[PDB]
């Protein structure tokens, strides 16, 4: 277009995301065995 | 509608909200006349959209 001329529901969700990735990682490491 | 940034990409990624990738450069509606849509980079929507 031209450019220049020069909390309570966020951390509880990020912990759930960093636990659901953990679960996926654990389910993936157990399958290659 | 979609785009692909990196070389390897299984599926073409859609342009995120507040962006629009026109079909070709000439067949556009609102693009500043100092740029060309090569696909790989999605241009931000212009004021009043």
């Amino acid at each position: 277009g031209g450019g220049v001329n020069q909390i309570l529901s966020l951390m509880e969700d990020e912990d759930a995301e960093a636990a659901q990735e953990e679960q996926a990682i654990v389910d993936v490491d157990a399958e290659m065995q | 509608g979609y785009y692909t940034d990196v070389d390897g990409l299984p599926i073409q990624l859609p342009c995120k909200p507040g962006t629009f990738m026109p079909f070709d450069t000439a067949t556009a509606n609102l693009l500043d006349t100092g740029l060309t849509v090569d696909g790989t980079q999605c241009y931000t929507c212009q004021t009043g959209t």
